[PDB]
């Protein structure tokens, strides 16, 4: 019935996961880049 | 990465519209 | 008929979800320069 | 922006409450 | 009808995941506060 | 922290794949 609305809601929840593993993916290297900059210090 | 972001960003945003535009359809 | 107040719901919760993630996007991105600032000043 | 974030991630926790308990209240 | 319960579950997965972000997050911004007041 | 977000990531997408399997039943 209001099957269009439900297509629409399992899209962005699509979109919505997709987006945070790139932010995950980007994340993840300024944890890197933060441990390089500690071990320089150390 | 920091634009593949906002490209998704961007479409889940025009997404949420559809999606509300949509609800303000079913609320009849 | 019935679970259209539960919809609702959940398109608000994508609001919801979607500007917690832009805002955590806007941290990020500060983050990311923060480092690059931090790697230009070894370098 | 950690407090905004914050406030977002509240509202949502309770968001979330409430489609559970709206999701239990749909049966007979 | 039966899909709305896996859609409410996800919601609270992608919730979950943002949270543990967030806290991964703050813990950078506050690595970078410190290596910040090194410097100065 | 990674750990987590990778696991909880991981359980996303399956119930992702869950959820358009489903939503296929329903007709697209």
């Amino acid at each position: 019935q209001a099957r269009q609305l439900l297509s629409g809601i399992v899209q962005q929840q699509n979109n919505l996961l997709r987006a945070i593993e790139a932010q995950q993916h980007l994340l993840q290297l300024t944890v890197w880049g933060i441990k390089q900059l500690q071990a320089r210090i150390l | 990465y920091e634009q593949k972001i906002e490209e998704l960003l961007k479409k889940a945003e025009e997404q949420q519209k559809k999606n509300e535009e949509e609800l303000k359809k079913l609320e009849k």
